[PDB]
């Protein structure tokens, strides 16, 4: 099940010749606490994405009960 | 309020009336061929009505130049239909079959919404 | 699942009766966990001495435009762009 | 210094089309340009 | 002295100015106006009837020899009474020059086809009829060239909605594609890109009445 | 006098002597850049952006302030003028705080647009890397106006406006040199009904709308010219819309009515249209609660009441009601035979006979020329601020003399208080009173009487005396008598044939009652017969809905094209910027539809068909944006005297979250003030 | 079809963007998009806008295409305004400014 | 690029620093630049032939 | 094996954030206005802490 998308971003540049320096040999890589582990492209799966509006509705309807 | 202009195809309403009838001839002759050469539900009598129905749309037209243009465009479609450049879909486009009726009465439109 | 009822940082969520949850029965609802409102709140303010200071996002040309802030008021002052807080004491 | 935009700028220097017939009145046969041997 | 400003080509400007007048004398009946554009390009504004004469003159005269017809652009301007303008871009290989001939027509009035002079305008005129609705009399066979068969209207008129009136979809009842009134998931979001401050003062007083 | 000759860019012009260079160039069509000059504020020469060359003069002359002198050759687009403008832009843009991405004015900013058009492209300010720019502390001016003073360019538009138009004199300039700052020395609230207009004067993003903060950008907006209805003045409006929502409301220029100003209640009602809104038809179940139901069900449920009512029907127009909806309500009730069609506001009996009895016969523009004004039971500073703005304009310029009859108030300018006694009005009419001499001498006297007083029981006598007195003061082409209305619905209703006063409907004891946008508390469920069916047709669920037996949702003024008649009599048309929410429909559509289920279809099925019915009842109502002169007209206590009472007067306003903050803010300051003392 | 002059932006002093007459169609319905919540509409002409030099041309264009039209009242040319500077410093008049 | 920042966007580093660069960047991207009224026909020797844009 | 590419390569989109963790985007909407395809939709609101931020940021990759 190897995919082109299993390559983590650490090595991604080195693998596409964007750089000649592997991640071990460079100290310019950041280590922020909010970085996330890699993931496949999940399509045709129960783990896939699905878009949704990110805004709560604007107009409030008058409540007769109170 | 009149102005001098260059004629399109005809010089008189009578000539324009003469041209329009010819377009009716050629279409009315052509319906039997269109039914055979197009895989469409409509029959000759139904189509021959559609020809009558639409020539009636432009019932109140008066300007000869406008009548010329309708006959220029009207003729262009016939050549595109005498030929089969127009595909099966395009011919049935004259009926708007997909669009379902929209009621006209006020109460129905109000309930259905704008 | 859990993700359906999770409320995003923008404050939106489909009601438990809303039909629009139907879209998630065969998929997931990624709600980001690194809420910016809390991470910036975590970073403590920077005490200064001068009356006005500048923040550029921290990395010059890779940061945001250089803006200057005036620290005369008591309350610690937020940068418009990065959200960092400054204070004079 | 001495870099005022009012000189360097080109947009504000374009003028409307010039009317050839009138601008004489207010003021070998001709050819569109120079002959070329396209043969 | 100033690198950013483009340098005008005076020698090419000089020839076009004089030859521009030359046309004005040879064709008084048709040439309404001759003007040298800011791009050092010559424009010859003719009456609607002088299309075939003027085009013939430029192609056949020794001095003109504008043998090569490059384009026929149509421009719609609802403000004007004769809203449709038609522009011919001609090239003269022997003299290495370009000239523009413009003419104006209404929605209905026909425009004399120039297939004769330059029969490269066989399709260009077909396009103009299709896109704008300008009819060309004496054309070999005028007919839509770009739009769909049975497409109603003329899309490039400024009075035509961008998205058109009807979309296409496939209807499995009818086993064919059907046309329905247009329905966009997201509207075309306009942007009001209008500057409140005039920037080009040279054109403020231009074109006196 | 005689036109003076002056040449701007070598084009001759004729100007009356005294005209400024800036105005003279306007006639040609040349717009000199400006920051401090504003057409409706006192002239100042702070910005120096308007500098312009003059042939044979030692130095540039400020166009805004220089009065034209004969023979001059002004040179707008010369090399010297261009260099001057570039210099000032290079000067203005040193200390501007580099905030365009986070600045509300972006895409709408004068400092941006004039920088492109005239300023230079580079920046010579090398000193960013050594000492930095300037940064100024922020000010807490109130809940309506956000304040980021670092962006101020010290144009003093705000200061001049607050001192001259609003007349508050709470804003000002402190310090000198670079350390100059604009704002209150001690933190205060800039409390004025006209406070919003500052947000439009400040050409940069220093002062800006707080409720609207960050909501959108200019280029996105689709502008929809409309009118305001929260106030009787009928000010023109441009409702900014983007993707089916009203973002803000801006003043549209209209010399005769609006004057580019706009009272706050109009400016901050856009929040009220997003709260407590009616979405679906609702019906009283047998238990007593309301449940939402479909339209076909609701109209049939109401239809049962109408048939069982048997002619004892009455209607009550509301505050935000529409002319077209009001006419439908009248026709529908006439088809049933009923004639009890009233409004909420009471009025002099028999007053609808003459159209001059309930209008500002002196047009809104006409007041600014006034010379002696008598305000009877009217606080125009709050009842209708845009009129007060005109009175102050006369007071500053035309040397207006003012007097009052009622409780002591402040109008934002000096005025005499004759006392609150009822008998005063007969004294002034009788000529015995001292101020009576003032009115009989002035060349443009006017008498303004609040519409509230006329509703009072005494009103008929009071309306008679002043309407009798005006005929003496009446001067060629001037109609002194003036009634000041407070509802956009009232004038239209009386103009169509409605009776006045909600008691015209209670006195009929109807078994069915229509509350068309009638959200005042004037009617109560006790006063109704115990067998009654209240049908409320409105936008916002409020006390009006709280009593209703069958609530039908209507559309608010931003989602319905409707005619409104402002106080002076101008008919004006709203346009729908936003689709109505939920299953809401236009007000007249319901009544037009409700006749079907009752059986008496109305003559019209489209707006144009409806409008022609108005064209037959009152021909002038069709001629939009016009006025028809009406010729002759044939202890006082006031509501709405405090600023606290100004914000909460309408259903839309009462539902506004913003106006809740303003009420708390005004109360907050008062609580703190007494605490310190 | 509404013939009108585009409204000047109150938040600016420039005017050269209101030097035309325009046509804009009725403001037909829009609704929230069920999937993503965008604004949706089935109103092709609602997107439309054309510019003209005078209402007479605008009416002429509207008649030639069969549209129903109505013209907003052309803004009357602004009355002359004095705008003198010296009056800001007046001896007995109220125009004297208390600020500067 | 040509120097004129009123036609061409300015450098990013200058955008973060100088006020004029930020205004021009803001306007060149939202509103774009104003081209003087006029018409032109330029053509080139595109590989297919003469490619022109009126 | 795959590539080669260059650091300028244009691919899938992503909203960065500051090293603090706070999102960089301030809902200036320049990106929306310049997008030739109008593929971007942004709705911004005054955040609880009072910072200019987006409550919506959608890209229609199709
Ligand atoms: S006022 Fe705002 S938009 Fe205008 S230049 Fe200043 S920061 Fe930029
Ligand atoms: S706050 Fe605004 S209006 Fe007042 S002086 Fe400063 S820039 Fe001018
Ligand atoms: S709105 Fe777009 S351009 Fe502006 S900060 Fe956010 S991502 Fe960048
Ligand atoms: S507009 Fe004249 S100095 Fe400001
Ligand atoms: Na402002
Ligand atoms: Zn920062």
């Amino acid at each position: 099940d190897y995919d082109g998308s299993m390559i983590p971003a650490e090595w991604y540049g080195w693998m596409h010749y964007k750089t000649d320096l592997p991640p071990i040999r460079d100290g310019c890589r950041p280590k922020y606490k909010w970085i996330a582990d890699h993931s496949e492209n999940l399509s045709g799966t129960k783990e896939a994405y699905y878009p949704y509006s990110t805004t709560p509705n604007k107009v409030e309807a008058w409540e007769p009960k109170a | 309020a009149v102005q001098q202009v260059r004629p399109i195809l005809s010089v008189d309403r009578e000539e324009a009336r003469k041209r329009a009838l010819n377009l009716y001839k050629a279409w009315y002759r052509q319906i039997p061929y269109i039914v055979m050469d197009y895989d469409i539900p409509m029959t000759v009598e139904q189509c021959r009505d559609k020809l009558r129905e639409e020539f009636v749309k432009h019932r109140n037209v008066t300007d000869i130049r406008v009548i010329d243009m309708l006959v220029i465009k009207g003729q262009m479609e016939l050549k595109e239909s005498v030929e089969i450049w127009k595909q099966k879909g395009h011919i049935m486009r004259y009926w708007k079959e997909s669009q379902d009726p929209k009621p006209t009465d006020f109460l129905s439109k109000f309930i259905q919404g704008v | 699942r859990g993700d359906i009822e999770k409320v995003t940082h923008t404050g939106q969520v489909f009601d438990k009766e809303d039909y629009r949850n139907a879209r998630f029965v065969n998929a997931k609802r990624y709600v980001n966990e690194n809420w910016g409102i809390k991470l910036i709140e975590e970073v403590p303010p920077k005490e200064c001495t001068e009356r006005v200071v500048f923040c550029d996002g921290g990395d010059g040309p890779l940061g945001h435009p250089k803006v200057y802030i005036n620290l005369d008021k008591p309350g610690n002052h937020i940068c418009g762009y990065c959200g960092l807080r400054f204070v004079k004491k | 210094s001495a870099n005022y935009y009012c000189q360097r700028d080109g947009r504000r220097e374009v003028l409307p089309p010039i009317d050839l017939v009138e601008q004489q009145k207010q003021l070998k046969l001709p050819t569109p340009g120079k002959v070329y041997a396209w043969d | 002295d100033k690198p950013t400003v483009r340098q005008p080509d005076a020698v090419a400007r000089s020839h076009l100015s004089d030859f521009g007048r030359y046309v004005a004398e040879c064709l008084p009946k048709y040439v309404q106006k001759v003007q040298l554009t800011a791009g050092d390009e010559l424009e010859v504004l003719i009456a609607p009837e002088g299309v075939v004469p003027v085009l013939q003159f430029l192609k056949d005269h020794h001095q003109a020899q504008f043998t090569n017809l490059v384009d026929i652009a149509g421009v719609d301007v609802p403000c004007r009474k004769n809203r449709f303008e038609v522009v011919y871009n001609l090239l003269s290989l022997r003299y290495n020059s370009r000239i523009r001939v413009k003419t104006y027509t209404d929605e209905l009035t026909p425009l004399d086809s120039a297939c004769e002079v330059h029969k490269a305008a066989n399709w260009y005129e077909r396009e103009i009829w299709d896109m704008y609705g300008v009819f060309f009399a004496n054309h070999p066979d005028l007919r839509r060239i770009l739009t769909d068969y049975g497409f109603e209207g003329h899309p490039q008129r400024r009075d035509f909605p961008l998205s058109g009136y009807v979309e296409l979809r496939y209807d499995d009842e009818k086993k064919r594609v059907v046309c329905e009134p247009l329905e966009l998931a997201q509207e075309f979001r306009k942007f009001d890109l209008s500057a409140p401050w005039e920037q080009f003062p040279n054109f403020r007083n231009a074109n006196p009445p | 006098p005689e036109k003076i000759e002056v040449f701007v860019d070598d084009i001759p012009v004729q100007v009356v002597p005294g005209t400024t260079v800036l105005q003279a160039a306007a006639q040609i069509g040349v717009e000199i850049p400006r920051f401090c000059y504003h057409e409706r504020l006192a002239v100042a020469g702070n910005c120096r952006m308007c500098l312009v060359e003059v042939e044979k003069s030692p130095k540039p002359v400020a166009a805004c302030a220089m009065p034209v002198m004969k023979g001059w050759r002004i040179k707008t687009n010369s090399d010297l003028t261009r260099k001057a403008r570039e210099g000032v832009m290079e000067f203005l843009l040193m200390n501007h705080p580099l905030d365009c991405p986070i600045c509300d004015q972006g895409g709408e900013c004068d400092l941006q647009d004039q920088a492109m058009a005239f300023g230079s492209d580079r920046s010579r300010f090398t000193d960013i890397n050594y000492t930095g720019k300037r940064a100024v502390e922020d000010k807490d001016i109130g809940p309506l106006v956000k304040t980021i003073m670092t962006r101020c360019i010290h144009c003093t538009r705000c200061v001049r406006f607050a001192s001259e138009i609003a007349g508050v004199d709470d804003l000002g300039t402190t310090g000198r040199g670079n350390d100059m700052q604009i704002g209150t020395y001690v933190e205060k609230l800039f409390l004025t009904e006209l406070s919003g207009n500052v947000i439009d004067l400040c050409p940069v993003g220093a002062l800006t709308n707080k409720p609207y903060s960050f909501v959108a950008r200019p280029w996105e907006i689709r502008k929809v010219s409309s009118i305001d209805v929260l106030d009787a003045v009928g000010s023109n409006i441009v409702v900014s819309t983007r993707t089916n929502e009203v973002l803000r409301i801006l003043p549209r220029e209209n010399e005769d009515v609006n004057e580019e100003w706009l009272a706050d209640k109009s400016r901050f009602a856009c929040d009220g249209l997003k709260r407590q809104r009616l979405v679906a038809p609702m019906v009283r179940m047998p238990n007593g609660e309301l449940q939402a139901v479909e339209w076909e069900g609701a109209l049939i449920a109401v239809a049962k009441a109408i048939k069982a009512a048997g002619g004892q029907i009455a209607g009550i127009s509301g505050q935000l009601a529409d002319l077209e909806a009001q006419v439908a309500l009248k026709d529908l009730l006439n088809r049933l035979g009923s004639e009890v069609v009233a409004t909420e506001q009471g009025f002099i009996a028999g007053g609808t006979d003459n159209r001059a009895n309930y209008l500002l016969n002196s047009t809104i523009a006409g007041l600014e020329e006034a010379d002696a004004v008598l305000l009877v039971g009217t606080n125009p500073r709050y009842e209708a601020p845009l009129v007060n703005t005109r009175l102050r304009k006369a007071y500053v310029h035309n040397e207006l003399q003012i007097a009052s009859i009622g409780p002591k108030i402040d109008l934002s300018y000096d005025h005499e208080n004759l006392g609150a006694d009822a008998a005063l009005v007969k004294d002034v009419c009788s000529g015995a009173h001292a101020f009576s001499k003032v009115l009989e001498g002035a060349k443009k006297p006017a008498i303004i009487i609040g519409a509230d007083l006329l509703e009072r029981a005494d009103g008929a006598a009071i309306h008679a005396t002043v309407a009798e007195y005006c005929k003496k003061l009446k001067k060629p082409n001037w109609n002194p008598f003036n009634v000041l209305q407070t509802n956009a619905a009232q004038v239209g209703a009386l103009d169509v044939g409605y009776k006045a006063g909600a008691q015209t409907a209670v006195k009929a004891q109807p078994k069915v009652l229509f509350l068309l946008n009638a959200d005042a508390g004037k009617v109560t469920r006790e006063q109704l017969p115990k067998d009654c069916f209240v049908v409320y047709i409105g936008s916002h669920g409020d006390n009006g809905a709280s009593i209703a037996d069958a609530v039908l949702p209507g559309a608010a003024y931003t989602e319905k094209q409707g005619i409104y008649v402002n106080t002076e009599g101008r008919p004006q048309q709203t346009l729908p910027g936003v689709s109505p929410p939920g299953m809401a429909r236009e007000d007249w559509k319901i009544l037009r539809a409700l006749s079907e289920v009752v059986g008496k279809p109305l003559p019209y099925d489209n707006l144009d068909e409806l409008r022609n019915r108005l064209e037959d009842v009152a021909p002038h109502l069709t001629r939009l944006g016009q006025l028809e002169p009406a010729g002759d007209a044939g202890a006082i206590d006031i509501k709405l005297k405090e600023l606290r009472d100004y914000f909460m007067t309408d259903a839309i306003s009462r539902a506004s979250p913003t106006m809740a903050k303003c009420i708390s803010a005004v109360n907050k300051q008062q609580r703190e003030n007494e605490a310190k003392q | 079809v509404r013939i009108h002059i585009p409204p000047k932006n109150a938040m600016q002093s420039g005017t050269d963007n209101v030097n035309t007459w325009q046509i804009e169609f009725d403001n037909r319905e829009r609704w929230e998009n069920p999937l993503m919540g965008w604004a949706s509409s089935g109103d092709p002409l609602s997107n439309m806008n054309v510019q003209f030099g005078s209402p007479e041309e605008a009416i002429t264009f509207c008649e030639r295409n069969g549209w129903r039209w109505y013209v907003d009242g052309a803004a009357k040319p602004k009355k002359e305004r004095v705008k003198n500077y010296g009056i800001n410093f007046a001896w007995n008049k109220r125009t004297r400014v208390s600020t500067k | 690029k040509t120097d004129d920042a009123k036609v061409a966007p300015p450098s990013r580093s200058e955008m973060k620093t100088s006020m004029e660069a930020l205004i021009h960047h803001f306007k060149l991207f939202t509103q774009g630049y104003q081209v003087p009224p006029g018409a032109t026909y330029t053509a080139i020797e595109a590989p297919k032939g003469e490619f022109g844009v009126y | 094996e795959k590539g080669p590419l260059s650091p300028r390569f244009r691919g899938e989109h992503a909203l960065r954030r500051y090293p603090s963790g706070e999102e960089r985007c301030i809902a200036c909407k320049l990106c929306e206005a310049i997008c030739p395809a109008q593929a971007i939709t942004i709705e911004a609101e005054e955040r609880a802490d009072g910072s200019r931020r987006t409550t919506r940021y959608d890209i229609d990759m199709t």
